[PDB]
């Protein structure tokens, strides 16, 4: 929502530091290179991790709003007393 | 601390799902096309050079044929005079024999 | 910890908004002809360069643009979730402090 | 309400997220190499024919060179033998003339 720039700067820094001629021989080398390159040529675990993650994040939002309401309740429970 | 491990793991996975493990310039597509065009020019030059050698060959063979025609003309005449020469020698010898008795 | 009701409502709500698309944007264009008809066929070689230029420009240089949108959006998303974790912790501590403070008022 | 619009937008982008992949056979790499090898044979076949024709050409030029030297000798031989003929004809004429004079005198 509103993120203090001190946290913005530390979080970015934390994330960005965790990123981790007339010859036939040569023609046959081209096929060979493209044959291994072809052999060398979104995961289900990414999809299931981002699902849990976003579910937590959205649940934290209403959990925040719940605490804020319960916070004003305690204030007038202080305020009256 | 601040950046959760789950936050890092998801970002890393996404980073690896977007990176191009085969850049077309990098894998050599343009170099191969460069080679086709280069070979095309060499092939064209050879076909052109072969065309001119045929034109050089037709002239060389024609002049050789003309020389051989001349060689036969000269040989026929040479042999002909040599034939008359031998006859005159036979005739001269006989005349000397008459004078010599 | 997540209540089971929130869990089922969220997952189903995400799935009902999922839309898999093929407008053809991320599809690869078909190649021209790769055979020179004769030693003067430079048009075909040109068509090869045109395809290769179309190809490399198409995604590898270009698809890093729309994929950056995901990278920036996921970045702000997760920084927000991670910050709310500290905001939650602060609000809970603030709630516990007022619990101990409500009792003093009774005395 | 529960699933944030932001959560949906990102999940949709990830599902629709694609490299997208370039299959090497599809982009034409093997076809490109096939054409290189095809050009190699066309170039080599032309060069082989050019090799073989050059040897026929040098042979014709060499035989032409031998013939023209012979053509130079024959021109010398023709004129010289004609001169030898004239000398023998003159000798023949004179010998007959001597014989015909001396016989009439006898």
């Amino acid at each position: 929502e509103r993120i203090p720039h001190s946290f913005f700067t530390q979080w970015n820094s934390e994330l960005d530091g965790s990123v981790r001629c007339n010859d036939k021989d040569t023609v046959d080398s081209m096929y060979k290179y493209a044959r291994k390159l072809s052999s060398l040529q979104p995961s289900s675990t990414l999809l299931t991790m981002i699902r849990q993650y976003m579910m937590e994040a959205d649940y934290q939002r209403v959990e925040i709003a719940r605490l804020k309401d319960s916070l004003n309740d305690k204030d007038e429970e202080i305020k009256k007393l | 601390k601040v950046c959760g491990e789950n936050s890092r793991h998801i970002f890393n996975m996404i980073l690896n799902s977007q990176r191009p493990q085969f850049d077309i310039k990098d894998i050599g597509m343009f170099h191969l096309i460069d080679e086709i065009e280069r070979l095309r020019k060499l092939w064209k030059d050879s076909e052109e050079s072969k065309k001119r050698l045929n034109a050089d060959m037709r002239e060389a063979e024609e002049a050789l044929a003309k020389a051989r025609k001349k060689l036969a003309m000269f040989d026929i005449d040479v042999k002909d005079t040599q034939k008359h020469l031998r006859a005159l020698m036979e005739e001269n010898k006989a005349l000397k024999l008459d004078l010599n008795v």
